C-alpha cells in the first residue's frame, strides 16, 4: 500500500535496506523516499512523552470522541480500559497510547494473534523502537561495505550523519550532541527493564508470559543496536574526554556480570584504541593525564583488564624516538611500573575474565561431538550467566574478533619481555613446587588467541607469510621444550589455525623437520604411550593424546599431502600405533578420537587405500589378542558402551562404504572379505549396528545424543540403501539368463547375495525397527516449534521419512527378485544366518497399520514451513492413501475420520493448507519457489487420494470440510465450508485471481500447470456422485463459470509461449507441448462444465439465471462488461501446423529398423536402443569400416530418438484436440437443443457457425473420420430445427455446398459405416425441403448436375449400404434412394433408376422379398417399410415396368406364403404388397395383365372379404388400412380386366 | 435428466420424426398420383361395376 | 455472504 502507518514504515522500510546490504539495487528510487517521511523519527533514537494529567483526566471525563491530527474516532467504555492500562505499564501519555491502540483496530491484528486489545499496544509499541533502531545499524554497516559502488557507499554515509547524528552535509551550516541523547536513551531501557522485573515479579511471585519474553528479547536488541550505533560513532572520532570519564565510571559502578556489560566491552575497547592507542587523538601530553586517571571498582577482575588493555595499547608510544618527542622523560622507570600493573592484572585475572567472556559470547544450542571437553579444562572461577534466551548476533561477534585479534598483535609487539618473564616465572614455580599447579596465564592466553583466529584464514595466513615477522617469531618460539598444557594449548592453536587447505598445508609444512614440535617426538611419544598401556595413565597424558588425535584429523580433513604422506609413511606407522592404544584399556574418548583420524584419513581414498584399510580392519579383529566369532563380538560389544565411540564408530563406517569415484557396479568392498574366516562378510557389522539402534537406545538420557545416534544410523541405513542398483537387476533377472549368456550372471549373482540391501530390508520387517522410528517421530510440537531449521531432530526426522519412502518403493523388488535367490543359495551351499524378520508382517504396511498418531503428527508438522519437511510429509501420506491394505484395514465403521476428530486436529490442518495455498510465489524464483513446490505437492496428494477410491470418503473429503460419514457426507451448520471458509474456497480464491496472460513473457507455463491441476481435482470431485449436487449447489451459488469466462483468453498463433512461437521447429521437442495441453483440457473442462450448468437451469424451468446465461454467450454481461463469444474460442483447429505431416529424413542405415516392440500410444525409446545397440554391436563385430561409419550411426540414433519423442507429442496434441472438439460439440448440442429463446435473433450466430465449420469440414471431408463425427450429427440436427431474403440467399448456398462435401464422401466410401449414415439424412433433407418458381428450376437442375458428375461410382456405394450389418446405415440409404428417384422424375424415362438395373441393385432387392414375413417401433419393422415404399415408386413410370417386370416379382411373393395395433401392422404390409403389383400391371400395359388375372384367381376369396368389409384413435386407424387394402384390389382388377374374364 | 442420456434422445427424437416425414410424404405422394389417375374419368363405375358383379 | 464474490470489477 501507499498509505501505511508508522509500524508499516518501518517494517517496510527496514525490507529495503536488507536487499541494498544482500546485493539487491532494486530499491534504490524507493529507499530515498523513505528517508525523508521519516526524518522527524531518526532523528530522535527513543523517546516517550511524560504521562500528563491533562490528558489523564481530559480522555475520562468525555471518553466520547477523539480527536488525532486529521482524522477522528469515537470512543467507547472498552477501548477507553485499553488506554489507560497500557499508558500505567509503560507510563506513556495518553495521546500516543491511545494512537499506539488505534493502529491495532485498523489493522486489526488482535485476530492475527488472539491477544486483549491492551497487550498488542506493548507489542507495538516495542517493534517501532526495533526497526527505528535496528535500521538505523544497516544505514552504518552499509555505509562501511567495501563491497559495493563508492557512490553508493558514500550517499548512506552522509544521511547518517544528519538522520541519526544530526549533523548538517558540508554543503550547508542549541541542539544537543548525538552521543548526550544515545548514553540518556540507553539508560532509559535499563530503567524500563529494572522497573518490569520488579513490577512483574511482584504479581509472578498467564497468557503474558510470551508477550514478556518477547518484550525482553526486543529490549535487549535494542540495547545491542544502540550500542552498535554508539561504536560505529565512536568510530569516526566523535568522542570527547567527557564521555569516556562517563563510561568508566559507569563501567566502575557495574553491579552484575550480564549481556550488557559483553556488549559494552566493544566499546570500551574502541574507546581506548582511539585515546590509548597512536591511532587517533595523538596527544601525547593528553594520555598521561589518562593513564594515572586509569590507574571504587565493585569487580576487580574488570579494572584489571582495563589497565590490561590499556598498557598494552599505550606502550607503543615508546618504540622509537623520531617519530615523537621524548625528552626529558625517563623510561625504565615507567616501563617497570607497567610490567607490575600488568602483572597485578594478571593476578587479578583479566585473561581468566577475557576468557570466560570469549566463551560465554559464542554458546552454542549444540556442538559437534568431535571437539567435546577441548578448551574446558581450566579452572573457572568468574560466575557464569543466567541462562537466559539472550542470543547473540554476527556483527557483534566479528567486531569482538578483530579487537581481540588486534589486541594480541599489540601485545605480541609491545610487550614480549613480559611473556618471556611470566614464562620463565611459571616454568620455575612448576619446578619447585610440581605438586601444586602454577598459574595458567600463557595457556589462556593462547586459548583467547585461538578463539579470535577462528574461521578468519585472511588473518591466520598472517603467520606464514613472513616467517621472520613477530608472529612467526612467536609461534617458532611457543613450540620448544614446555610442560603438556603448553603443547595442548599450541596444538589447539594450531588445529583451529587450519579453516581451509592453504593453512593445513602451511602448518604441515612447518611442523615437520626442513628444537621445535615435530613429528618424530609425537610418535615417539605415542608408540611410549602404547608400549606402556600394553606393558597408570594421568589425566595430562590423556589429555595430550586427545589434542594430537584432533590435530591429525584436522590436518587430514584440510590438507592432502599430509593425507598422503603419513597414510603410507614406513617410519611413522600412524595407524598401527592408533590402534594398539585403542585395543588397550582407556577411556571412549580416546577410542572416539582415533575413529575420527580414521575417517578424515578416509575420507578420500582409492582401491588401494581400501583394500589395505579392510586388510588391517580383519587382521585386528580377527585375532586381538579365544575364537575369532567370539573375538570380534566382544570387541563390538566393548565399542557398544557410551555414545562417543558408537556414533563413531558408525560414521567411519558409513564412510568406508562410500565408493572412491563417489556417489554403477563395482560395490565398495572387497569380494573376498573375510573369505579366510567363516564369516558372511560384510553383513555383521550392519547387524550389530540394527541390534544397537534396536535395543541400546534406552540407555541415552542426554536427548541430544540420542538424537544424533538416530540420524548417523538413519544416514548409514541411506547409505546402504541407495548404493544398490534396481535397473540392473531387472534387466538381469529379465534378459539375462533368458537371452544372454551365463557368464554374467554369477556377477549379478555375487552382487546380490554380498550387498547389505537384503539385510537392512529384511531388518525393516522388524517391530523394533518400526517402533523406534515412530517413537522419533512422536515428539511434542513446542520442540519442533522453538527448535532451528538446522535442529538434529528434523533432519533425523527427515531422513528416516526419505528411508521409509525408500522402503515403501523396494519393498515389491526385494520380495521379487532377493528373498527367492538368497533362499535358493541359503538351501544349496551351507549359510548360517539368524531370522530376524516377522513372517506375519508380509509387507512394510503391516508393521506400520497399527499406528493411528502417525497421520496426525504427520499433519500437524506442515505448520512448521520447512519446505523439504513438508514436501517429505505430504509425499508420505500420499503414498499412504495410494495404498490399498491400509484403507482396506481402516475401512473394513472406521478409525482415521474419528483419530482426525478428536480435539480438531482437522479444522487446523484445513487452516494451515488455506493459509499456505494463500501465500504468494516470488516471479523469479518460479521453478525454484518452495511455496509453488508445497502447493503442487499438496494439489497432487488431494489428486491421488480423491482418484483412488471415490465412491467411498476419504480424509479428502473432511480436509476440504465435509462431514465424512458412512457412505453419506453432509454439511455442518456455522461450520467452516458454511461460511464459505475452507480448503475447497481457497482454492476457488487463487484459482479466479489467477491471471495467466503475461506481457514480457505471455502465457505462462507454471501458472497453467497450477490451473490444470485444480481443474483436475474439481473434475474428479464433480464426477464423484457422492459429492456432486452440493459442489454444484455451492459453484453456482457464487458465479464460479462468470469468473472463469472472465479468465479466459484468446489464443492466436502471434502470442508466443514462455517466449517461444508454436510455428517454431522446437516447440514440439520444448516443454510448451505440455502447457498447450494443459490449457486445451482446462478449456474442454469449462465448456463441459458451462453445458452442465445450462443443461441443469433448463431442466429446472428456471428463467431467472438463463437470461445471464445467453447474455454471458451473447457478449455482454449486466451488473457492461463484454467477453468473446463462444465463436470466438473455436481458433484451435488450424491444420497448417500440419501435426499429421512429419518430415522424414533419408536414413540410409537403420531403415528397417521399425518401433514394433516401442508400442494407448506410446513408443518406447528403450526398445529401439537395444535392437539399434545390437545391431551397432553386430556391424563392429563384422570388421568393415567400423570407426568411420560409427558417426552415422550416432547421429541417426540422435535423429530416430527426437523423431519418437515428436512422435509422442504429436498423439498427445492430436487426442487433445479431439477431446477439446468433442467437448465442443457437446456444449454446441446442449445449447441448440436447450434453447427457448427466438431463433430469429439467434439466425446470425448460426450463419457464423456454418461459416466457421465450413473450412473445417472441407480440410477434414476424408482426412479422419473421429473429428468429422462430431460436425456431422451437429448439422444434421441443425437442419431440422430451421432483409429475410438477403439470409435466404447465403443459407441455400451453404446448403447447397453442404450437400456437394456429402456425395463426394459417399463415392468414396470414407469413414465407418456410422458417420456415411449422418450424410444420408443430411441430403435427404435438402433433396426434400430445399430443392421441394423460376428459382426452385435453376436449384433443381444444378443439383441433379452433381450427382451425375459421380455417376455410377456414387451410387454403386449406397446401394451396398443397404442390406449390410449395421442396422441404421441401410435404412437411411435405402429411404435416401427414394428422395433421388423422386426428385429425378420431377425433373418419360429417368437415368437414376436406370443406373440401379445396371449395378445389379434391382435384382437383389426383388430377391430379398422372398421370406419378408421373417423380417416384418422395431428396426426391423421400418427397415422394410422404405423396402416396399422404394419398389412402389419405380412402378409408376413407364419404363420402371420393363426392369420390374423382368425380375419375376410375382414369384418371389409366392415363396414368401404372406398371403388393435398388431392387426394395423399386419395390413399395412399387405398394402404395401398390393400397390406394388397393383401399379405394376397398369404400367406397361397388356403385357402384363395375363399375371394380374393369375394372382386374383390363385388368391381368390381373401380380397373378398376386404372388399365387404369396407362396404377410438387405433380403431380408425385400422379401417383406414381397410379402405386403401379394398381401393388397391379394385385398381388392379378394372386396370387388368378380370371382369371380362367373369 | 442427465447431460449424456439428453443427447441420446435428441437424436432418438429426431430419427423418428425423421421416419415420420419420410412415411408422412410417401403417403401424400402416393394419395396424389391415385387421385390424378383416378379424376380422369370413371370415379363411381369402377366400384358401380364391381357392386352390381359381386353381392352388395 | 459473498463478501468478494461479488462480479464488481
Amino acid at each position: 500500500m501507499t498509505d501505511l502507518r508508522k509500524l508499516e514504515a518501518l517494517q517496510a522500510l527496514h525490507a529495503e535496506l536488507v536487499a541494498v546490504r544482500q546485493h539487491r539495487f532494486e530499491g534504490l528510487q524507493v529507499l530515498e523516499t523513505l528517508l525523508e517521511e521519516q526524518t522527524d523519527a531518526f532523528k530522535a533514537l527513543i523517546a516517550k512523552p511524560a504521562r500528563d494529567t491533562k490528558d489523564r483526566e481530559a480522555l475520562g471525563k468525555e471518553p466520547k470522541k477523539l480527536k488525532i491530527g486529521e482524522e477522528e474516532y469515537s470512543l467507547n467504555e472498552d477501548f477507553v480500559n485499553d488506554c489507560l492500562k497500557l499508558a500505567d505499564e509503560l507510563d506513556l501519555n495518553e495521546k500516543e497510547s491511545a494512537r499506539i491502540l488505534i493502529d491495532c483496530d485498523a489493522e486489526g491484528d488482535v485476530e492475527t494473534q488472539s491477544r486483549p486489545l491492551w497487550e498488542c499496544g506493548v507489542i507495538r509499541f516495542h517493534q517501532e523502537r526495533k526497526y527505528l533502531l535496528d535500521c538505523m545499524r544497516l544505514i552504518l554497516e552499509i555505509a562501511a561495505d567495501e563491497d559495493i559502488d563508492a557512490g553508493l557507499q558514500e550517499s548512506f554515509g552522509v544521511a547518517a550523519e544528519d538522520k541519526i547524528f544530526g549533523i548538517p552535509p558540508p554543503w550547508e551550516r542549541q541542539v544537543k550532541k548525538f552521543i548526550p541523547r544515545c548514553m540518556e536513551a540507553m539508560k532509559g531501557v535499563r530503567s524500563m527493564l529494572q522497573c518490569m522485573a520488579d513490577k512483574a515479579n511482584a504479581r509472578n511471585m498467564l497468557d503474558n508470559q510470551e508477550t514478556l519474553d518477547f518484550s525482553r528479547l526486543s529490549l535487549v536488541e535494542q540495547h545491542e543496536c544502540l550500542a552498535s550505533i554508539l561504536h560505529a560513532a565512536v568510530q569516526r572520532h566523535h568522542a570527547t574526554i567527557a564521555d569516556f570519564q562517563d563510561f568508566i565510571k559507569i563501567l566502575r559502578k557495574w553491579d552484575k556480570y550480564d549481556h550488557f556489560l559483553i556488549h559494552l566491552i566493544p566499546v570500551l575497547a574502541a574507546y581506548i584504541t582511539e585515546f590509548g592507542s597512536p591511532e587517533g587523538m595523538g596527544d601525547l601530553q593528553q594520555a598521561r593525564r589518562l593513564n594515572d586517571f586509569i590507574c571504587s571498582w565493585a569487580l576487580p577482575v574488570l579494572g584489571a583488564a582495563v589497565r590490561a588493555w590499556w598498557i598494552a595499547e599505550h606502550n607503543g608510544f615508546y618504540l622509537d624516538d623520531t617519530v615523537q618527542d621524548l625528552r626529558g622523560i625517563n623510561l625504565d622507570e615507567e616501563d617497570e611500573q607497567r610490567t607490575k600493573q600488568f602483572l597485578d592484572a594478571l593476578k587479578e585475572g583479566a585473561f581468566d575474565f577475557i576468557l570466560s567472556v570469549a566463551a560465554d559470547c559464542k554458546a552454542q544450542e549444540w556442538q559437534d561431538p568431535s571437539q567435546l571437553g577441548a578448551r574446558q579444562w581450566l579452572q573457572r572461577k568468574i560466575p557464569s550467566l543466567p541462562s537466559e534466551p539472550f542470543p547473540f548476533s554476527h556483527f557483534l561477534q566479528h567486531s569482538l574478533m578483530v579487537h581481540l585479534e588486534g589486541f594480541v598483535d599489540a601485545t605480541i609487539s609491545n610487550l614480549p619481555d613480559v611473556l618471556r618473564k611470566l614464562r620463565t616465572e611459571e616454568d620455575e614455580q612448576r619446578q619447585l613446587r610440581p605438586n601444586h599447579e602454577q598459574d595458567m596465564d600463557l595457556e589462556r592466553f593462547l586459548i583467547i588467541i585461538s578463539y579470535a583466529y577462528e574461521g578468519r584464514p585472511d588473518a591466520a595466513m598472517s603467520f606464514w607469510e613472513d616467517p621472520d615477522s613477530n608472529l612467526a617469531g612467536f609461534l617458532q618460539w611457543a613450540s620448544r621444550r614446555a610442560s603438556t598444557p603448553l603443547v595442548s594449548a599450541f596444538c589447539e592453536m594450531l588445529r583451529c589455525l587450519a579453516d581451509n587447505e592453504e593453512c593445513a598445508t602451511a602448518a604441515h609444512n612447518f611442523l615437520l623437520d626442513e628444537q621445535s614440535l615435530t613429528w618424530s617426538q609425537i610418535f615417539k611419544e605415542l608408540e611410549y604411550f602404547t608400549t606402556k598401556v600394553c606393558s597408570e595413565i594421568e589425566p595430562e597424558s590423556a589429555l595430550m593424546l586427545e589434542c594430537y588425535l584432533r590435530l591429525i584429523a584436522k590436518l587430514a580433513t584440510e590438507s592432502e599431502i599430509a593425507r598422503k604422506r603419513l597414510i603410507m609413511d614406513e617410519d611413522f606407522n600412524l595407524v598401527d600405533t592408533i590402534l594398539k592404544l585403542s585395543v588397550g584399556v582407556i577411556p571412549h574418548r580416546l577410542r572416539a578420537c582415533i575413529f575420527y583420524v580414521l575417517k578424515a584419513l578416509m575420507i578420500r581414498k582409492t582401491h588401494e587405500e581400501l583394500d589395505a584399510m579392510w586388510r588391517w580392519v580383519e587382521a585386528w579383529m580377527t585375532n586381538p589378542f579365544p575364537g575369532p566369532q567370539e573375538c570380534m563380538e566382544m570387541m563390538f560389544r566393548e565399542f557398544g558402551t557410551g555414545f562417543e565411540q558408537s556414533n563413531a564408530f558408525i560414521q567411519l563406517l558409513t564412510t568406508l562404504l562410500v565408493p572412491p569415484e563417489g556417489l554403477n557396479d563395482s560395490v565398495p568392498f572387497p569380494e573376498w572379505l573375510g573369505s579366510s574366516i567363516r564369516t558372511l562378510g560384510i553383513e555383521p557389522y550392519v547387524d550389530f549396528v540394527f541390534d544397537v539402534f534396536a535395543n541400546r537406545t534406552k540407555d541415552i538420557s542426554d536427548p541430544s545424543q540420542l538424537r544424533i545416534l538416530r540420524l548417523s544410523c538413519l544416514d548409514f541405513v541411506m547409505v546402504c540403501l541407495v548404493t544398490f542398483n534396481e535397473d540392473l537387476i531387472v534387466l538381469g533377472h529379465e534378459s539375462n539368463i533368458s537371452i544372454d549368456d551365463a557368464m554374467a550372471a554369477t556377477n549379478l549373482a555375487t552382487y546380490v547375495r554380498l550387498h547389505p540391501f537384503s539385510r537392512v530390508m529384511e531388518w525393516l520387517f522388524n517391530e523394533k525397527v518400526i517402533t523406534s522410528l515412530i517413537n522419533t517421530i512422536h515428539q511434542d510440537p513446542i520442540s519442533l516449534g522453538s527448535a532451528s531449521p538446522d535442529s538434529p531432530l528434523v533432519v533425523s526426522i527427515l531422513r528416516a521419512i526419505q528411508v521409509m519412502i525408500k522402503a515403501l518403493e523396494l519393498q515389491e523388488t526385494y520380495l521379487h527378485l532377493v528373498r527367492p535367490e538368497v533362499l535358493r543359495y541359503q538351501g544349496e551351499a551351507g549359510v548360517r544366518r539368524k531370522p530376524v524378520a516377522n513372517a506375519a508382517y508380509s509387507a512394510f504396511e503391516d508393521g506400520i497399520l497399527s499406528h493411528l498418531s502417525l497421520v496426525v503428527d504427520l499433519g500437524k508438522y506442515c505448520n512448521l514451513g520447512h519446505a523439504e519437511l513438508t514436501l517429505a510429509c505430504l509425499k508420505l501420506l500420499e503414498k499412504i492413501s495410494t495404498s490399498s491394505r491400509i484403507l482396506s484395514a481402516w475401512s473394513p465403521r472406521n478409525k482415521a475420520i474419528v483419530q482426525l476428530e478428536r480435539n480438531g486436529e482437522g479444522e487446523t490442518i484445513s487452516a494451515s493448507l488455506s493459509a499456505s495455498i494463500m501465500a504468494t510465489l516470488d516471479p523469479a524464483l518460479a521453478a525454484s519457489g518452495e511455496n509453488y513446490r508445497v502447493k503442487l505437492a499438496i494439489l497432487d496428494f488431494l489428486y491421488a487420494c480423491l482418484r483412488a477410491t471415490p465412491d467411498q470418503p476419504t480424509i479428502a473429503h473432511q480436509l476440504l470440510g465435509f462431514h465424512c460419514e458412512l457412505s453419506k457426507l453432509g454439511i455442518e451448520p456455522k461450520g467452516p465450508f458454511d461460511m464459505q471458509k475452507s480448503l475447497f474456497h481457497s482454492l476457488l480464491n487463487v484459482l479466479i485471481t489467477l491471471t495467466v496472460s503475461e506481457e514480457e513473457q505471455g502465457m505462462r507455463g507454471y501458472l497453467v500447470t497450477l490451473k490444470y491441476r485444480v481443474l483436475r481435482i474439481l473434475q474428479l470431485l464433480w464426477k464423484s456422485p457422492l459429492s456432486a449436487s452440493l459442489v454444484m449447489d455451492e459453484l453456482r451459488a457464487t458465479n464460479f463459470l462468470f469468473h472463469m469466462l472472465l479468465r479466459e483468453v484468446q489464443i492466436q498463433p502471434q502470442l508466443p509461449w514462455d517466449g517461444q512461437l508454436v510455428t517454431g521447429c522446437e516447440f514440439l521437442l520444448s516443454d510448451a507441448s505440455l502447457a498447450y495441453i494443459d490449457y486445451l483440457a482446462s478449456r474442454a473442462a469449462i465448456f463441459e462444465y458451462i453445458g452442465k450448468e445450462l443443461c441443469s437451469v433448463s431442466q429446472n424451468r428456471i428463467p431467472s439465471i438463463k437470461r445471464q446465461i445467453f447474455d454471458a454467450l451473447n457478449g455482454q454481461i449486466f451488473v457492461p462488461l463484454t467477453i468473446p463469444s463462444i465463436f470466438d474460442f473455436f481458433d484451435f483447429i488450424n491444420t497448417d501446423y500440419k501435426w499429421e505431416e512429419i518430415p522424414s529424413p533419408h536414413f540410409t542405415y537403420l531403415k528397417d529398423l521399425d518401433l514394433g516392440p516401442c508400442i494407448g500410444v506410446h513408443y518406447d525409446i528403450r526398445k529401439a536402443q537395444e535392437i539399434l545397440a545390437l545391431k551397432r554391436k553386430e556391424y563392429e563385430h563384422s570388421q568393415l569400416a567400423t570407426p568411420e561409419f560409427l558417426e552415422t550411426v550416432e547421429l541417426e540414433e540422435k535423429v530416430l530418438i527426437e523423431w519418437l519423442t515428436v512422435r509422442n507429442r504429436a498423439n498427445l496434441l492430436l487426442t487433445a484436440r479431439l477431446n477439446l472438439l468433442q467437448a465442443w460439440a457437446n456444449l454446441l448440442l446442449v445449447m441448440i437443443e436447450s434453447n427457448d429463446f427466438k431463433s430469429t435473433p439467434k439466425m446470425a450466430f448460426l450463419l457464423q457457425a456454418l461459416q466457421a465449420i465450413l473450412p473445417t469440414l472441407e480440410a477434414f471431408s476424408s482426412l479422419k473420420s473421429d473429428e468429422a463425427f462430431e460436425l456431422a450429427r451437429v448439422a444434421k440436427v441443425l437442419l431440422w430445427k430451421l432483409e429475410q431474403f438477403t439470409v435466404g440467399n447465403l443459407i441455400g448456398d451453404k446448403l447447397f455446398q453442404l450437400f456437394q462435401l456429402c456425395l463426394s464422401a459417399i463415392s468414396q466410401c470414407s469413414g465407418t459405416p456410422e458417420l456415411r449414415s449422418l450424410y444420408y439424412s443430411i441430403c435427404y433433407r435438402y433433396l426434400t425441403a430445399v430443392v421441394d418458381t423460376r428459382s426452385v428450376t435453376n436449384a433443381r437442375a444444378r443439383t441433379l448436375k452433381a450427382i451425375t458428375l459421380y455417376g455410377d461410382r456414387l451410387l454403386n456405394v449406397i446401394c451396398d449400404d443397404a442390406y449390410g450389418s449395421d442396422t441404421t446405415c441401410q435404412t437411411a440409404a435405402m429411404i435416401l434412394l427414394n428422395a433421388l428417384v423422386h426428385t429425378s422424375r420431377a425433373s418419360v424415362d429417368c437415368p437414376i433408376i436406370d443406373a440401379l438395373n445396371r449395378l445389379n441393385f434391382i435384382g437383389v432387392l426383388v430377391d430379398s422379398l422372398k421370406e419378408i414375413l421373417n423380417e416384418w417401433a422395431s428396426p426391423s419393422q421400418q427397415y422394410t417399410s422404405a423396402k416396399l415404399a422404394l419398389l412402389l415408386q419405380l412402378c409408376q413410370t413407364r419404363q420402371g415396368a420393363k426392369y420390374v417386370l423382368q425380375a419375376n416379382l410375382f414369384r418371389a411373393l409366392e415363396q414368401s406364403g404372406v398371403f388393435v395395433v398388431a392387426l394395423e401392422r399386419h395390413y399395412a404390409l399387405l398394402v404395401a404388397l398390393a400397390r406394388v403389383v397393383g401399379a405394376a400391371v397398369t404400367a406397361r400395359g397388356a403385357h402384363n395383365i395375363v399375371q394380374g388375372r393369375k394372382f386374383l384367381t390363385q388368391h381368390r376369396g381373401l380380397v373378398v372379404h376386404v372388399l365387404k368389409k369396407n362396404a377410438i384413435l387405433a380403431q380408425q386407424a385400422l379401417e383406414e388400412r381397410i379402405e386403401e387394402l379394398a381401393e388397391a384390389f379394385m385398381l388392379l382388377i378394372t386396370a387388368t380386366g378380370f371382369l371380362e374374364y367373369e | 435428466v442427465d447431460v449424456d442420456t439428453y443427447l441420446s434422445n435428441l437424436q432418438t427424437k429426431t430419427t423418428l420424426s425423421m421416419i415420420a416425414d419420410g412415411l408422412e410424404r410417401s403417403a401424400r405422394d402416393f394419395d396424389a398420383f391415385l387421385e390424378e389417375n383416378v379424376t380422369l374419368e370413371w370415379e363411381a363405375q369402377r366400384k358401380r361395376i364391381y357392386q352390381h358383379f359381386g353381392i352388395k | 455472504i459473498l463478501p468478494m464474490y461479488k462480479l464488481s470489477p
